[PDB]
């Protein structure tokens, strides 16, 4: 259960299981 | 060949062939039936067969009312006639459409607004009853006359609103085409952005957001994509909560409200066929 494509140049593989942080604006 | 329709109150220009018998498709005009959908050479044929007619909307179960808004659920096997009308009808304005004869193993939601004369066609979608790959949309259409008003997007929400009921998670059929990929990339960015609005959490799985939209995971994370909320900060993959998007998402689904152009989940009256 994966996913890729590129974010700013990069090829990244993503779990749709995992859980995943969720971020305001920030640093 | 077939250039305009007459239908209802409305001429519409058609877009591309659609493969009615050659008697009728030598013709320039083709008069049809607001409710049934049977197809006639003149307006003289028409007015004898308004006369007779006793259909005053789809046929199948009213599924879905909200005043005069209506949905109709239609299988392929039980009302065959009006569906294959409905799909000669749809291949006028759908390109890539290749279904007409064969629409037993299809349900169609037939999409009507009420006036005083009668349920008046918008637009449908279709559906495969036993779909391998879990598409919850075969087809799609919104009539020339109702484009670019809303309702699309509605019949879009209708069909997840079928497959939340259903305990399914949907997708639309491969492939989509421009007008469809647009109209579904809008409705995923609303949907994705009000789940994240009202979402407290410090965390969240593709799969918990897919299980209650019943978006399918791919198209989550293609929408997470398109929006730029996927980012990377030293090992982990990241929802960004976008300030921008979320404001004009609120300012968008107030005008949204204002319109009445929404489907409301409590006037869907449905258990799934078979
Ligand atoms: C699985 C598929 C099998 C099939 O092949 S189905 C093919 C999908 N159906 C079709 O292509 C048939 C042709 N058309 C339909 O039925 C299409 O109208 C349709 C059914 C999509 C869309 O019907 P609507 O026009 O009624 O859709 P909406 O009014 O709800 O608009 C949705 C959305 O698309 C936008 N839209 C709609 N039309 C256009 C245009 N023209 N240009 C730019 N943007 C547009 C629109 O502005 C919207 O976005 P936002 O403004 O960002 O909220
Ligand atoms: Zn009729």
């Amino acid at each position: 259960g994966m996913v890729e494509i590129e974010i700013e140049g990069r090829l990244h593989r993503i779990s749709i299981f995992d859980p995943l942080e969720i971020i305001l604006e920030d640093d | 060949m077939i250039k305009t329709i007459a239908f209802g109150r409305y001429e519409l220009d058609t877009w591309y062939h659609s493969p009615y018998p050659e008697e009728y498709a030598r013709l320039g005009r083709l008069y049809m039936c607001e409710f049934c959908l049977k197809y006639m050479k003149s307006q003289t044929i028409l007015r004898r067969h308004m006369a007779k007619c006793v259909w005053k909307h789809p046929p199948g179960d009213e599924i879905y009312r909200k005043g005069s808004i209506s949905v109709f659920e239609v299988d392929g096997k039980k009302n065959k006639i009006y569906c294959q009308n409905l799909c000669l009808l749809a291949k006028l304005f759908l390109d890539h459409k290749t279904l007409y004869y064969d629409v037993e193993p299809f349900l169609f939601y037939v999409m009507t607004e009420a006036d005083n004369t009668g349920c008046h066609l918008i637009g449908y979608f279709s559906k495969e009853k036993n779909s391998f790959l879990n598409y919850n949309v075969s087809c799609i259409l919104t009539m020339p006359q109702y484009m670019r008003q809303g309702y699309g997007k509605m019949l879009i929400d209708f069909s997840y609103l079928l497959s939340k009921v259903e305990e399914k998670v949907g997708s639309p059929e491969r492939p989509l085409s421009d007008l469809g990929l647009i109209s579904y990339r809008s409705y995923w960015k609303e949907v994705l952005l009000r789940y994240l609005h009202n979402f407290q959490g410090k965390e969240i799985s593709i799969k918990e957001i897919s299980q209650e939209t019943a978006v399918n995971p791919v198209d989550i994370v293609s929408t997470l994509q398109a929006l730029q909320m996927l980012k990377y900060w030293k090992g982990k993959h990241l929802v960004l909560k976008r300030q921008d998007l979320i404001d004009e998402w609120i300012a968008k689904e107030a005008k949204r409200s204002n319109s009445n152009k929404t489907m409301d989940p409590s006037c869907l009256k449905w258990t799934p066929p078979k």
